[PDB]
């Protein structure tokens, strides 16, 4: 039922126009669920990675042995993913590759009714916070995550097609 | 005795003028509608064949190994001078086959002569009330007659210039 | 009393429930050896042959890219090496022990009450499911026949090549 | 008795001849099996031809346009040499890889009978009558599997086949209608 569900906030309510969500059975809107859930953490790590890495933040001292941080003082945001190293590429994707499992691995899988992927490491102990404003947090957390999923594919759009986004096409990036 | 059967049509209707099934001298009565079918069929392939076969349209490459083009090979009875020996028999072979082997009523439910697949010409066909079948079956018919003299036409012609 | 077959000698005994049966058995290997081994044997002499006997013919035609056209089919293994002889026929073997569960000796074969000759299970396309008996008898005494057939022949396919020295 | 034929008109014709005098209800199955099994490579086929003929290729769509990796094989050259003379330029390597995962596909189809492979039997599951209905299982996330589905699919299927052969003969010769 896509009534009772956090996600559904005042201007639209249920949007589904398309009925996606009877599109399968329960199990298959869980997957969507957690689909979207982390659909908008990569894209809200990366909208917000993308605005700086554009205004100068710089890490000091060197990212590894002789390709220090200039990746910055030049090259856009959308580059600097073939100046950072192999052997430094590759431990991002391991330390993700490790997330992944635990996610995986709980003891009833969120598609059976479990828990939505928690935090791998310092996992507080967690949304024991009173669950009507547990509500509205999740709520916030999804439409912050809808809106930079836009908002990442508008970087995108920019950096390929000049001129794909009036008041954004006027900005050095 | 066969005025109102499939071929009698207007203008002429029923018109033998042989007195061909007149009597049952070798069974006239069957055999000759699958006499008269199988040749038609035979002119109907050809004649769309034979046109289609002189305006130019050619398989690509060559009709074997040797690099012998399909575009050398003009039309008529001169395109079986450049079909080698080997390639004459084989052309009849397989279709000789095809006589013994699908050109026969082999499943026994045969409605009519002629009638050997039941259901692949079925074109949006099921729908269409019986007397459509009379009229695509005159219409089949028909063509064939008239390919014939297409045919006979398109041989003799080549030969006489 | 008589052989239908070779009406001069005597009937053969214990060869009556079969398909091919014309009592053609003068030298009585039926009276010696176990029935159903001969049965399951003649089928699959007969299974192989056919399989040679196309292969022979289409093998001078069709070639599949990466071997070598060999103008004689006999000439063949030399032109495919040893390697590629050994895994056709040591994938034969992994092919024979899973047919029959195991039981893959003339003492452990038709142990079971089941297991009558020929019956493979194999039938991917349903030919002959649900029909009645005799339909079944005429089909099996066709793949006899055809494999009988097949046996002669791949003896002259091969042997013909032998003599002279060009294809067939 | 089969599932069912054209939308805007039916018709089985040759089906009653294999199915009844030659076969049985058991090749019905096999039949069907097969052309949905045509149906789906048709369809995947006609993708790839399409996404070939517009230009979303490596180069294109992601940062990795090398597939050869040893053997210079750029994504840029092979989408430049058409869609039938660039099959012929992916590196044996590849090819190999490929044939593995359809040989396992194949494969399971023919002995994980239902949820496990059969370690017992004279033949294989598949091999024997009615061994394949067409449905392998895969149905991750499955949203549906009802009397539309099927059909809906099977005409995707056959639309597909006849879309991609016209394709192949267009690219090859002259075809008749526009593409
Ligand atoms: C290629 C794909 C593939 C798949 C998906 C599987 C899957 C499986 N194998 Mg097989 N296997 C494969 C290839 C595959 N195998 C190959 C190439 C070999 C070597 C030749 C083997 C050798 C083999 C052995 C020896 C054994 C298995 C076992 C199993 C099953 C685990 C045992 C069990 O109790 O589950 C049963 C599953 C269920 C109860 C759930 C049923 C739900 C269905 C839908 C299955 C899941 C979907 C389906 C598997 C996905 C395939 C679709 C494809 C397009 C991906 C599992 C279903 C074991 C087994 O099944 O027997 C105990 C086992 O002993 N496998
Ligand atoms: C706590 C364990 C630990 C340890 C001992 C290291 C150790 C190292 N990291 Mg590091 N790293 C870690 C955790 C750790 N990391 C984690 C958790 C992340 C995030 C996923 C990273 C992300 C990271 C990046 C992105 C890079 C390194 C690099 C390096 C190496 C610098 C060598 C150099 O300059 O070239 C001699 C060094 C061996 C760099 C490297 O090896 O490339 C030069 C590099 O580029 N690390
Ligand atoms: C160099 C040898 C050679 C030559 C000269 C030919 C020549 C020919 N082939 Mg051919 N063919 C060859 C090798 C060759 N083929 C090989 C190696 C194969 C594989 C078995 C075939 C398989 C083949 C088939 C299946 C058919 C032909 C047919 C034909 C003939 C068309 C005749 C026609 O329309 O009547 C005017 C043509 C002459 C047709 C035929 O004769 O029947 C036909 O349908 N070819
Ligand atoms: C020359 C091409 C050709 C060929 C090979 C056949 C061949 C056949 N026709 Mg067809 N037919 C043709 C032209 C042809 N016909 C023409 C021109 C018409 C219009 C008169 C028809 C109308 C027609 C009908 C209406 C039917 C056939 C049927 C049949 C089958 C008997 C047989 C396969 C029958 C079928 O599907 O059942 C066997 C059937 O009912 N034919
Ligand atoms: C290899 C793929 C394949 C296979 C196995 C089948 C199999 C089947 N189809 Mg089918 N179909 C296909 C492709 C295929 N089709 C394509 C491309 C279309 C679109 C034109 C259709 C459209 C179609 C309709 C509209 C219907 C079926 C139906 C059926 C079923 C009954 C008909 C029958 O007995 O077989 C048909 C005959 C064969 C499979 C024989 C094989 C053909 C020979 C060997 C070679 C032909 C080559 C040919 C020249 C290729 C060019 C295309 C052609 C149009 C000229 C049967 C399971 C009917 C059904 O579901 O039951 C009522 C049905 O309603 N099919
Ligand atoms: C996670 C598993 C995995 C991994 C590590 C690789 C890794 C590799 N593949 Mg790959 N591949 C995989 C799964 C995988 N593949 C699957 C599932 C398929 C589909 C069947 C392919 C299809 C594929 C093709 C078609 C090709 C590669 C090639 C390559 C290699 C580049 C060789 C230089 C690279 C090492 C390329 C290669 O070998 O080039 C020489 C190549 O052309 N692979
Ligand atoms: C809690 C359990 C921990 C599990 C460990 C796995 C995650 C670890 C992440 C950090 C590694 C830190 C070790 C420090 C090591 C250190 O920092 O060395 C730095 C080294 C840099 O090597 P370079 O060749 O760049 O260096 C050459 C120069 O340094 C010389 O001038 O980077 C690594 O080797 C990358 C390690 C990636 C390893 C991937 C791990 C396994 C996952 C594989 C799964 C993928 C394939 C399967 C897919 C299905
Ligand atoms: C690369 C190919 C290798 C893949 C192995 C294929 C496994 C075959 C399938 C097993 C049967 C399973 C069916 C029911 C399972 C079953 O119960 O049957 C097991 C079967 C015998 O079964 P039974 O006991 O029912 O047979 C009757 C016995 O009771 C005897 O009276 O023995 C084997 O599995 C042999 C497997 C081949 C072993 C290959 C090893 C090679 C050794 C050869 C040494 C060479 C010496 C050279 C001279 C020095
Ligand atoms: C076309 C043109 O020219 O104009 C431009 C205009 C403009 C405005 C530039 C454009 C835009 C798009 C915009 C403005 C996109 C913005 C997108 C947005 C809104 C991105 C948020 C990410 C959220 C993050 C990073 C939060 C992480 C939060 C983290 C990691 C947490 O710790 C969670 C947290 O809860 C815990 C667990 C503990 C709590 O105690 C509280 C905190 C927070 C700590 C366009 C569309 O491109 C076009
Ligand atoms: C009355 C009448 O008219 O007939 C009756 C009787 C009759 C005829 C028997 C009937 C039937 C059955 C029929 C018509 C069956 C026909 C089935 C048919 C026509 C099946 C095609 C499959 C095509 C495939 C699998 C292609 C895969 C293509 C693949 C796998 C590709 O790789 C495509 C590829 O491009 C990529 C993506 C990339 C390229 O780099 C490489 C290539 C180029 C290879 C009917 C329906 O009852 C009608
Ligand atoms: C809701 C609904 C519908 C819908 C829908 C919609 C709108 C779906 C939209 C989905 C959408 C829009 C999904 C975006 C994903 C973007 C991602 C994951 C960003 C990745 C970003 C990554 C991985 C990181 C990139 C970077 O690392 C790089 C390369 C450089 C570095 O410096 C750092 C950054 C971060 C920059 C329908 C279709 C209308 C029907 C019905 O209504 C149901």
């Amino acid at each position: 039922k896509v009534d009772e569900m956090p996600g559904a906030t005042a201007p639209l309510g249920k949007f589904d126009p398309l009925n996606l969500a009877t599109l399968g059975s329960e199990s298959t809107l869980a997957w969507f669920r957690a689909a979207e859930l982390k659909h908008s953490r990569v894209a809200m790590l990366a909208t917000t990675g993308y605005l700086v890495q554009a205004a100068g933040i710089h890490f000091p001292g060197m990212l590894s042995s002789d390709v220090s941080f200039e990746s910055l003082s030049a090259m856009k945001p959308l580059d600097a993913w073939d100046a950072v190293p192999e052997g430094g590429k590759n431990q991002i994707y391991f330390t993700i590759f490790l997330a992944e499992f635990i996610t995986e691995c709980k003891g009833t899988h969120y598609t059976k009714g479990g828990p939505l992927p928690t935090i791998v490491f310092p996992p507080i102990d967690f949304s024991t916070v009173n669950p009507e404003q547990l509500k509205t947090r999740q709520n916030r957390e999804l439409n912050n995550g809808r809106l930079a999923m836009i908002a990442i594919m508008s970087f995108v759009a920019a950096a390929n097609i000049p001129g794909s986004v009036p008041a954004l096409a006027g900005n050095p990036m | 005795a066969f005025e109102d059967e499939l071929g009698a049509q207007p203008p002429l209707g029923f018109f033998d003028p042989l007195g061909l099934v007149a009597d049952g001298d070798q069974e006239k009565f069957d055999r000759l509608r699958y006499v008269e079918i199988k040749h038609g069929r035979i002119s109907m392939l050809a004649v769309v064949g034979y046109l289609v076969q002189e305006a130019g349209v050619r398989l690509p490459g060559t009709i074997d190994y040797s690099g012998k083009t399909f575009a050398e090979i003009p039309n008529g009875f001169a395109a079986f001078k450049e079909i080698p020996a080997g390639g004459l028999v084989q052309l009849l072979f397989f279709i000789g086959v095809l006589e013994s082997s699908v050109m026969r009523d082999l499943t026994g439910e045969a409605e009519f002569v002629g009638d050997f697949r039941n259901g692949a010409i079925d074109f949006g066909w099921d729908t269409f009330d019986e007397e459509t079948q009379f009229k695509k079956r005159a219409i089949e018919l028909n063509q064939g007659r008239a390919a014939q003299m297409g045919i006979l036409a398109l041989m003799v012609h080549e030969q006489l210039g | 009393e008589m052989s239908k077959a070779v009406p001069f000698v005597k009937a053969p005994a214990n060869t009556a429930g079969y398909v091919g049966d014309v009592g053609f058995d003068p030298l009585g290997f039926s009276d010696y050896f176990d029935m159903k081994w001969l049965r399951e044997s003649e089928i699959k002499h007969g299974r192989a042959s056919m399989l040679a006997c196309l292969g022979f013919v289409v093998q001078q035609y069709i070639t599949i890219p990466g071997y070598t056209h060999v103008d004689d089919s006999n000439l063949a293994p030399q032109a495919v090496g040893v390697s590629a002889m050994l895994q056709i026929v040591l994938w034969m073997g992994v092919l024979e022990f899973w047919t029959n569960k195991g039981n893959v000796t003339m003492e452990t074969m038709f142990s079971s009450p089941d297991r009558v000759p020929g019956n493979l299970g194999f039938d991917p396309m349903g030919l002959s499911v649900g029909k009645s008996q005799a339909e079944k008898d005429e089909m099996a005494l066709k793949e006899i026949k055809n494999g009988r057939l097949a046996m002669l022949a791949i003896g002259g396919m091969i042997h013909h090549n032998w003599v002279t020295g060009e294809p067939l | 008795t089969p599932l069912g034929g054209e939308p805007v008109f039916i018709g089985e014709n040759y089906w009653d001849k294999l199915t009844l005098e030659y076969g049985s209800e058991a090749t019905g199955t096999y039949l069907r099996a097969a052309e949905l099994k045509h149906g789906r490579s048709a369809m995947l086929a006609v993708t790839g031809f399409a996404f070939h003929k517009l230009g979303l290729t490596l180069n294109n769509i992601s940062p990795h346009e090398y597939l050869s990796i040893r053997d210079n094989i750029k994504f840029a050259d092979l989408a430049a040499m058409s869609p039938i003379e660039a099959v012929k330029h992916i590196p044996a390597e590849g090819m190999a890889q490929i044939f593995a995962a359809i040989a396992a596909v194949e494969i399971y189809e023919l002995t994980h009978r239902n949820g496990k492979l059969a370690y017992d039997e004279s033949v294989a599951p598949g091999l024997q009558p009615g061994g394949l209905t067409g449905d392998l299982g895969w149905n991750p996330l499955n949203i549906k599997v009802t009397d539309r589905r099927r059909l809906s699919e099977l005409q995707n299927g056959r639309a597909a086949m006849f879309a991609i052969s016209a394709w192949v003969a267009a690219e090859a010769i002259p075809g008749s209608v526009p593409i």
